[PDB]
C-alpha cells in the first residue's frame, strides 16, 4: 500500500486494470540528539511507558519517536523496573511527582 | 583434452546471455541493506535513515511482540550470546551440511 506509514487508499478504474492513490506518511526533518535507555532517580531504574529519552544538551525528555514533542519526564510517563546496577548506558536525573505539589498546597 | 557439453551447445546454436547485475552489485545491494537495518532499524525503508543505537532498537523489535522493553536491558548480554551462538551453529551447519 505504497512507499512510507500507510494512512487511506482511493482506487481508480482503468482499462484492462485497476489504478491505486496510496497516501503515505512520509518523516521530513530529523534533528540529532543525546538519548539514554534508562533514568536512574533514588537508586530506581526508570524506562519510558511510550517513546524514547532525548536530551538537548542540559535537560532530558521523553518524546515519542516519529515526531519530536518534548515532555517533562515524570512518574505517569514512565515506569519502574529494578534498580540502577544493571542497565548498560543508564544516566542519572530526576523524575516529578505530581503528588507532592498538590499535597504541599 | 575432450570437447566440453558447453561447447557443443554453443556450436548449435544455443547461446547463454549473462545477467544485468554482476555479483558484486548483488552484494553491494546487500550490504546495503545490512548497514541500514543495523544502523537504522526499520526507518531507512521509510523514508530517511534515522540513527539509533542497536540495544534501543533491539528494545522496540522486543516491545513489537509484546514484552516489556526492562527484559531485554536486564537480559542484554545473555540476548547477546545467544544470538552469537546460533551464528555460529549457521556457520558449522552450513560448512558441514550441504543439503
Ligand atoms: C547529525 O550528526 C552527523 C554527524 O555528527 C551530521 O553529519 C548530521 O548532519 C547531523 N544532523 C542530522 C540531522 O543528521
Ligand atoms: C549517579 O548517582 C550516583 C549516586 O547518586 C553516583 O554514585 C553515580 O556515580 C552517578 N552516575 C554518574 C554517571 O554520574
Amino acid at each position: 500500500c505504497g512507499k512510507g506509514y500507510h494512512l487511506m487508499s482511493f482506487p481508480q478504474s482503468a482499462p484492462h486494470g485497476v489504478v491505486f492513490l496510496h497516501v503515505t506518511y512520509v518523516p521530513a526533518q530529523e534533528k540529532n540528539f543525546t538519548t539514554a535507555p534508562a533514568i536512574c532517580h533514588d537508586g530506581k531504574a526508570h524506562f519510558p511507558r511510550e517513546g524514547v529519552f532525548v536530551s538537548n544538551g542540559t535537560h532530558w525528555f521523553v518524546t515519542q519517536r516519529n515526531f519530536y514533542e518534548p515532555q517533562i519526564i515524570t512518574t505517569d510517563n514512565t515506569f519502574v523496573s529494578g534498580n540502577c546496577d544493571v542497565v548498560i548506558g543508564i544516566v542519572n536525573n530526576t523524575v516529578y511527582d505530581p503528588l507532592q505539589p498538590e499535597l504541599d498546597s | 583434452a575432450a570437447r566440453d557439453l558447453i561447447c557443443a551447445q554453443k556450436f548449435n546454436g544455443l547461446t547463454v546471455l549473462p545477467p544485468l547485475l554482476t555479483d558484486e552489485m548483488i552484494a553491494q545491494y546487500t550490504s546495503a541493506l545490512l548497514a541500514g537495518t543495523i544502523t537504522s532499524g526499520w526507518t531507512f525503508g521509510a523514508g530517511a535513515a534515522l540513527q539509533i543505537p542497536f540495544a534501543m532498537q533491539m528494545a522496540y523489535r522486543f516491545n513489537g511482540i509484546g514484552v516489556t522493553q526492562n527484559v531485554l536491558y536486564e537480559n542484554q548480554k545473555l540476548i547477546a550470546n545467544q544470538f552469537n551462538s546460533a551464528i555460529g551453529k549457521i556457520q558449522d551447519s552450513l560448512s558441514s551440511t550441504a543439503s
